[PDB]
């Protein structure tokens, strides 16, 4: 996943 | 030599058997799609995601006023025939580009051996492949043909900067994390990528800096094949067990948590925030995991289907988890065998590693805040490059990550979105 959403 | 030993162009004709049109197992109704194997056990397929999730195949955008913070909609992304061709194109590049690296050709080499086990059968003495690690081929006929896969690419879904590993589950088995594993479908892009910023006081702080430095692509794409092969071997960690960050203010009064399995992808100091007693822990049940694999093999004594002999997908397993062989044949896990391929998918392969191979600069920690979302075309050679990236040798952007500099090499960056200060 890219990113934890922030 | 090359990883890819075909340059595909997306309109060409279709053959059934690397170029074909195919179907994937999400137990629901499709159109087939155009689909290209680029490499044995590797497929790519140039469209927007809406099939490995039923509830996630409307890219249309909901109302702005109902928008998280980091995301990025666009519906018309990779519709077309010249964006499809692009893609094909910059995800083949980026392939390139990860195996011209040794750690690159060693995780590939991982996720190409990593087989998903045949443990689809319900009698102990026989081996059977599970139907959703395949997908179903056209074939010159118009009949389907069923084909097994470890790796699938393939366009994002409705937000277009979430890029991750999608794949099929079992009603009874948890695949990506009982030593199985399971065909990997991620959805990812090579049009755009995400900047951030040299110092980590500003990286890491929400409020601060526009996005200066341009993330190198085949690290983002190089951080999802970590998972894929942490999936691909069924090793992944269960992402309920999480880090309750508390080494950032910021991520503290949000209450963010973020699971170990992207700790210990991203490597470095991050990876040392799971304890030593939950690393042992964790070591501990995936070999026990590796054992149950043994153990069923030992008890399979015929094959199921035409494809392959009993003893040749044995060898692919022994192969894939380094089962050692006795004389009768019984298999069994050697523990300084399974520390040494836990430890090479766990923590040879990671992005901080990835980084220091390509020569690139790029987030220090996984604990930080996104910037900005760019659009990029790494297609053509004056652009980027399978060996330099954007960091053009004998050009201004050879030095100082200057490549990478957004606000430098600007012809080669469109700012879409910024996210500071949205938090
Ligand atoms: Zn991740």
């Amino acid at each position: 996943q890219r990113a934890t959403k922030m | 030599m090359p990883f890819v030993n075909k340059q595909f162009n997306y309109k060409d004709p279709v053959n059934g058997v690397d170029i074909a049109y195919i179907k994937i197992p999400n137990a629901g109704q499709m159109q087939p799609v155009k689909a290209f194997k680029i490499h044995n056990k590797i497929w790519v397929i140039p469209e927007r995601d809406t099939f490995t999730n039923p509830e996630e195949g409307d890219l249309n955008p909901p109302p702005e006023a109902k928008q998280v913070p980091v995301s990025y909609y666009d519906s018309t992304y990779l519709s077309t025939d010249n964006e499809k061709d692009n893609y094909l194109k910059g995800v083949t590049k980026l392939f390139e580009r990860i195996y011209s690296t040794d750690l690159g050709r060693m995780l590939l080499t991982s996720i190409v051996r990593g087989i998903p086990f045949w443990g689809g059968s319900t009698i102990d003495t026989e081996l059977k492949v599970i139907d959703t690690n395949c997908i179903n081929v056209i074939q010159p006929d118009g009949s389907y043909r069923s084909e097994e896969l470890n790796l699938v690419i393939i366009g994002p879904s409705a937000d277009i900067i979430q890029f991750e590993c999608k794949s099929f589950g079992h009603e009874v088995l948890n695949l990506t994390r009982n030593g199985y594993g399971s065909t990997q479908y991620i959805r990812f892009s090579p049009d755009f990528t995400f900047g951030f910023e040299e110092s980590l006081e500003v990286d890491t702080n929400p409020l601060l800096g526009a996005g200066k430095f341009a993330t190198d692509p085949a690290v983002t794409l190089a951080h999802e094949l970590i998972h894929a092969g942490h999936r691909l071997y069924g090793i992944a960690i269960n992402p309920n067990r999480v880090f309750k960050v508390n080494t950032n203010a910021y991520y503290e009064m949000s209450g963010l948590e973020v699971s170990f399995e992207e700790l210990r992808t991203f490597g470095g100091h991050d990876a040392k925030f799971i304890d030593s007693l939950q690393e042992n822990e964790f070591r501990l049940y995936y070999y026990n995991k590796f054992k149950d694999i043994a153990s069923t093999l030992n008890k399979a004594k015929s094959i199921v289907g035409t494809t392959a002999s009993l003893q040749y997908m044995k060898n692919v397993f022994k192969e894939k988890y380094l089962l050692s062989e006795d004389t009768s044949g019984k298999f069994s896990v050697d523990k300084l065998k399974f520390d040494k391929l836990y430890k090479m998918l766990t923590e040879i392969y990671t992005e901080d590693n990835f980084v220091k191979f390509f020569k690139v600069l790029n987030r220090k920690t996984y604990l930080n805040f996104d910037k900005a979302v760019f659009k990029i075309n790494i297609v053509p050679k004056v652009n980027y490059t399978i060996y330099d990236g954007f960091n053009l040798r004998n050009t201004n952007l050879a030095a100082n990550f200057n490549g990478q500099n957004t606000e430098i090499n600007n012809m080669n960056f469109t700012k879409l979105k910024n996210f500071t200060g949205l938090f």
